[PDB]
């Protein structure tokens, strides 16, 4: 499971 | 309607939209929620960042995948309160249904009508 910019608190992209 | 664009403010999505495009142009943004009514599980994770070439039905697999949904169950995805087409790419869906924070958000449900 890849995820971007998961500094953001957002919890991040997942990257696709 | 999305609970995203109520727990985070327009500015701030809006900022971030344009980070993200700018950053990840042959890519587009899509926040994905569960529809009201939908009686499916959810999806842990909401935001998305898919290549612009993915299909409206590689999407609906992956999603399927990722909440654990069999094939007995249902699933559609709603662009504005209506079914996107399946042929359709997310970047055209982007291109024509991007909201002004930068974002493509898409509903899903086990209903083919949003409620």
């Amino acid at each position: 499971e890849a995820i971007i910019e998961e500094d953001d608190g957002d919890g991040g992209w997942v990257d696709t | 309607k999305f609970v995203y664009k109520e727990e985070h403010p327009f500015e701030k999505r809006r900022s971030e939209g344009e980070k993200i495009r700018k950053k990840y142009p042959d890519r587009v943004p899509v926040i994905v929620e569960k529809a009201p009514k939908a009686r499916i599980g959810d999806l842990d994770k909401k935001k998305y960042l898919v290549p612009s070439d993915l299909t409206v039905g590689q999407f609906y697999f992956l999603i399927r995948k990722r909440i654990h949904l069999r094939a007995e169950d249902a699933l559609f995805f709603f662009v504005n309160n209506v079914i996107p087409p399946t042929s359709a790419t997310m970047g055209q869906l982007y291109q024509e249904h991007h909201e002004e924070d930068f974002f493509l958000y898409i509903a899903y449900s086990d209903e083919s009508v949003y409620g």
